[PDB]
């Protein structure tokens, strides 16, 4: 948060910090949360056919 | 005459014949096959009467 600081009516105008906006920066990740299946292609037909 | 009409140019063609002279005879699968069954699973169930 920007400082304010303090001068009499006739004061020097001195100078005083600043509120600084730092960059934050996120990102979506490069590793994903993948689950996956090698489900065999005479268990689809098979479990059609005979599936109770 | 010979010179002209070469080897190279002359593609001649040949009888549309293969000669596969390899297995005439599937004698289990022929007798076998045009009663074979494919179906959608993968067991054969079937019932046999024991006594």
């Amino acid at each position: 948060q920007g400082v304010v600081g303090g001068r009499t009516r006739t004061g020097a105008l001195a100078n005083d910090t600043q509120g600084t906006i730092k960059g934050a920066s996120l990102s979506v990740p490069d590793y994903y949360i993948k689950h996956q299946f090698d489900v065999g292609k005479d268990e689809i037909v098979n479990s059609d056919a005979t599936g109770k | 005459l010979t010179n002209l009409t070469p080897t190279e140019l002359l593609a001649n063609k040949a009888v549309d014949y293969l000669a596969n002279s390899f297995l005439v005879e599937t004698p289990m699968l022929g007798l076998l096959a045009n009663r074979v069954i494919n179906q959608k699973q993968k067991a054969i169930e079937w019932g046999a009467k024991v006594a």
